[PDB]
């Protein structure tokens, strides 16, 4: 049953604050202690602080001296991480995991993780993906097979997720990571390769989907010259 | 010669949390806990998830009458209480009384 | 401070083989302080070792640690398609708690070149004002590869933008996706389009292009 | 301190020993340093946990709206009301205000007697094979290396072992 | 405001799980019982005598 | 606990011992057996007894009846008897429940003063006629025949009595 | 009775001692007296005196008028205003009896404990240069002026000094 439950992902401005909740289901709340890491996008872990909140008063890292605060609701049997020390790379996953079996009233290791919560600090705004076309040719073809896609640029937040032929199509197709742009939104590409024969006689459409903005595009790609 | 020693000791640390015990007032000890919740966000919420039903100008009188200062009002099918503000007297603009109107408050509240 | 640096920082090896991975301590390490964890992607870590060679509960046996002072080793005995991940060392002798960088071991695989494909920008986005061509490799290993841009021979130097897939479940290779983006203003003052890509199972640098029309 | 010990007979605290309520610092040929005794401190805390969510937990109140309206010939029952609110009001806020003050009291106490009692622990193992210096602290009257010194953190001191030492360098 | 609330008062929402609350005597929901304490202060730790 | 005797140094308790709450355990030659200290268990009882009665005793409540009829025109007062029954609800919920837990404690560790206070009256008499062999137990440097026993569970040992053959046995143990 | 010491191992109290709480008694060879321990007093009566004073100022009740008065038809409310004042007459009377039995258990035990703690102290001290004699009594194995005897209430009593003399007679 022991289960560390974190708060939904968020997206806040720069310069605002953002609050983290972590619900432990599971036995009496306050005698251990609740780790706060972090986890910036493809990059190391970083402990934040941490607290016990009846063994004495949280412990924090100087990089985040001032800027975050941890607290603890001890009915709620819940840990806050609060921080608004914010800026643009204060975007990560945020993580609250505790030790075990005792004693585990101190910062050790850790054998229970919440599933995290991802936070993005981004003064961007809800926005719609704008879905084109990458064409197959006589440049996109080699030997037996071509390639083809969508391009899914300009939208916000993330995530969006990609299917082709809705669902029908699975071997050979590549969704990318997405990217972020200097004007602050992401773009992502989406690939399949299919027998250049298949062109002309079946039909290839990705279908796009970001629930953020309630936007649900199907784009049919053709052939050129 | 001087052997080697072992202290039994306590933790002690920077905190400032002062306690009052039975025998003694502004006790410093390492950490405390607060049971008193003395802060307030300063804002009417929704209760139960619902909102409450806000009445500006008037009071329940002029709403559930019609007063025509009230015609602007907005009226959810639900509400999970009522809000008036201390200014709120719109209310039987001709004269009278409300027969039992304080019970039919107490029914509309929610 | 106790910080702690893992060598290497990816280390490729195909199933079955013995993988070592090491973390080494700025300062000394409180007899064995020392936690291994293995994360991977899109999930949270699991523990694998504490104290610095006790096993965790569900475990497998193959994960075994030791080592002490400043000097820690993570040993997998056999490699299983399941053991591939990324590997961060954690000490908790002392706040503040500290990770490792982390190691990925990734899948040996025989030296493969991708397929290279040019995608020229839409018609429907050359409406918009900007124009973005997509250059794409196809099923490469290693990972380690590059990808220039020139437009009418000349080199582009900071509006393209990669992005690479993870390991492939089934060929364990990878794929890359830059796209170079222009305003239509300067997209229609070019006429040809080329990405010349580098890789190590290429023998020379193969470059696809395109002519605007 | 009800039982003598912290603010006692073990005069002050240790801002160096970071890791645990009660602990241990030993000086050795081999080093010196602060150890928190894990188990002890665990105890302490299930204890002290038990107590805060006890004091937090009991207290399971219903749903309920306090306000109550009444008119201008309704005074009576007003004041009745009042009177309602003004009880509950004085009653919580003195069982409140009391039953902080008794626990703070009997916490205290427990962190104490825990002292007292480690302390009584260990020199109920070493007996006379150290002398009591004060302040809580041990002074061996033989050689205690890192491995001793565990044993005695643990509770597995081996008397016997070092007893010919000891009776050598008491005399 | 566009929040959500267990306990409401009439000069602002609480959010908490503790037993007793200053705020304010008239209040709607499941509530802290109304004191007139300023401090309850529970102590956890030990006495704090540093060196 | 919180004078360290029960579950403490005395590690567990007595099956055997079923006449008393604290008492003694001996074997010498004669024979080996349980007793009961019997003042010390009845002070004790005396005590508990005592405590009992006052939780229950000290409430002294008058006849009432609870109930209250209110027609529907008369909700608000309805609302303010309930509010009466819940808030009464809520303190003595409260009240009872953090009493008993206080209580408890308070009754546990009192048990626990009374073995110390027991052991160390025991200790006391003995000095140096015997060794504290850990685990409540003390192991006589003399012979420690029936007669002699009972004096030190009536507190009439007489050290002087045996103090010199005590200290032939302790010497030649000590080596 | 909790400590054993007040009506436990130092039998009963002394008339003659009327300057204080606790104290001590000696007898050497430029006289014998009574003298109070003025510290350890005038602590636990600041600490009783924060007792008193806490279980009185923490109720602050409000100006009320308790009376109420109903006609022939409001029996109803007339008895839920009695179930109030019933009420609150069973809290109270249950409450304050109890507080004041625990309380009253919690000072016999704090000053039972204050008792044996100033025994503690001064055995601490004097370990083998006196005997102890029971009933709270030493016994110096050395002779003992009055400075001596203050040093030794003082707690900065002399062992070393003391301790070839002592060793002497104690043989």
């Amino acid at each position: 049953q022991v289960q560390l439950v974190q708060s939904g992902a968020e997206v806040k401005k720069p310069g605002s604050s953002v609050q983290v909740s972590c619900r432990a289901s599971g036995g009496t709340f306050g005698n251990y202690a609740i780790n706060w890491v972090r986890q910036a996008p493809g990059q190391g872990l970083e402990w934040m602080g941490g607290i016990s909140p009846i063994f004495g008063p949280p412990k924090y890292a100087q990089k985040f001296q001032g800027r975050v605060t941890i607290s603890a609701d001890i009915s709620s049997s819940t840990a806050y991480m609060d921080l608004s020390s914010l800026s643009s790379d204060d975007t990560a996953v945020y993580y609250c995991a505790r030790k075990l079996e005792p004693p585990y009233y101190f910062y050790s290791y850790m054998d229970v993780w919440g599933k995290g919560t991802t936070v993005t600090v981004s003064s961007a705004s809800t926005k719609g993906p704008s879905v084109f076309p990458l064409a197959p040719s006589s440049k996109s073809t080699s030997g037996g097979t071509a390639a083809l896609g969508c391009l899914v640029k300009d939208y916000f937040p993330e995530p969006v997720t990609v299917s082709w032929n809705s669902g029908a199509l699975t071997s050979g197709v590549h969704t990318f990571p997405a990217v972020l742009q200097s004007s602050g939104l992401y773009s992502l590409s989406s690939v399949v390769t299919v027998p250049s024969s298949s062109l002309g006689t079946q039909t290839y459409i990705c279908n796009v989907n970001h629930k953020p903005s309630n936007t649900k595009v199907d784009k049919r790609v053709e052939p050129k010259s | 010669d001087p052997g080697d020693t072992l202290c039994i000791g306590y933790h002690a640390n920077n905190s400032t949390d002062t306690v009052d015990t039975v025998l003694e007032k502004n006790v410093t000890v390492t950490h405390s806990v607060n049971l008193l919740e003395d802060k307030h966000n300063g804002k009417l919420c929704k209760l139960r998830g619902v909102a409450p039903l806000h009445l500006g100008k008037c009071n329940i009188a002029g709403w559930i009458l019609g007063n025509p200062e009230c015609e602007s009002l907005s009226t959810a099918s639900s509400w999970s209480y009522i809000v008036e503000t201390p200014s709120s007297d719109n209310g039987t603009c001709y004269p009278g009384d409300f027969i039992d109107y304080e019970e039919l408050r107490e029914q509309l509240s929610s | 401070e106790i910080v702690l640096t893992q060598s290497p920082g990816t280390l490729s090896l195909s199933p079955g083989e013995r993988a070592t991975l090491s973390c080494r301590a700025s300062q000394s390490v409180s007899s064995s302080y020392l936690a291994w964890y293995q994360q991977k992607p899109g999930q949270a870590p699991r523990l694998l070792i504490y104290g610095a060679s006790s096993r965790a509960t569900g475990i497998p046996d193959r994960f075994s640690g030791s080592g002490s002072g400043t000097d820690f080793t993570l040993t997998i005995t056999r490699l299983e398609p399941e053991d591939f991940a990324v590997y961060y060392c954690q000490q908790y002798v002392s706040t503040p708690l500290t990770f490792g960088g982390g190691t990925k071991v990734e899948i040996k695989r025989t030296v493969a070149a991708p397929s290279v494909f040019i995608f020229p920008p839409s018609d429907e986005q050359l409406k918009s004002g900007t124009a973005s061509v997509v250059c794409l490799l196809n099923n490469f290993y290693p990972r380690e590869a590059k990808v220039q841009w020139k437009v009418d021979n000349a080199l582009q130097s900071g509006n393209s933008q990669e992005s690479v897939t993870e390991q492939d479940s089934k060929d364990s290779t990878y794929s890359l996706s830059s796209t170079l983006t222009l305003s239509k203003a300067d997209y229609e003052k070019h006429k040809v389009y080329a990405c010349e890509v580098t890789h190590q199972g290429l023998s020379s640098p193969v470059t696809k292009s395109f002519n605007r029309g | 301190g009800l039982f003598g010990a912290i603010a006692g007979f073990i005069e002050g605290g240790w801002t160096g020993m970071v890791d645990g309520w009660y602990g241990y610092h030993h000086q050795n040929e081999q080093g010196s340093g602060y150890a928190a005794d894990l188990k002890s401190t665990q105890n302490a805390i299930d204890g002290i946990t038990n107590k805060v969510n006890s004091v937090i937990e009991k207290m399971n109140t219903q749903f309920t709206a306090v306000g109550k309206e009444f008119n201008h010939l309704e005074k009576r029952i007003e004041n009745l009301n009042k009177k309602v609110d003004d009880g509950f009001l004085d009653i919580w806020t003195y069982n409140a205000e009391l039953l902080v003050l008794l626990e703070n009291e009997r916490t205290l106490d427990y962190h104490d007697s825990n002292v007292k009692n480690l302390y009584e622990k260990v020199r109920s193992q070493l007996k006379n094979n150290a002398k009591e210096i004060g302040n809580g602290c041990f002074e061996f009257y033989h050689k205690c290396d890192n491995t001793c010194m565990e044993s005695v953190k643990n509770g597995t001191y081996d008397y016997p072992k070092y007893s010919e030492e000891a009776k050598l360098n008491r005399e | 405001h566009d929040c959500n609330t267990t306990c409401q008062t009439p000069k602002g929402a609480i959010n908490t799980s503790l037993p007793f609350q200053n705020i304010h005597p008239i209040t709607i929901g499941k509530c802290p019982k109304y004191v007139k304490s300023t401090k309850l202060r529970l102590a956890t730790g030990l006495r704090n005598i540093p060196s």
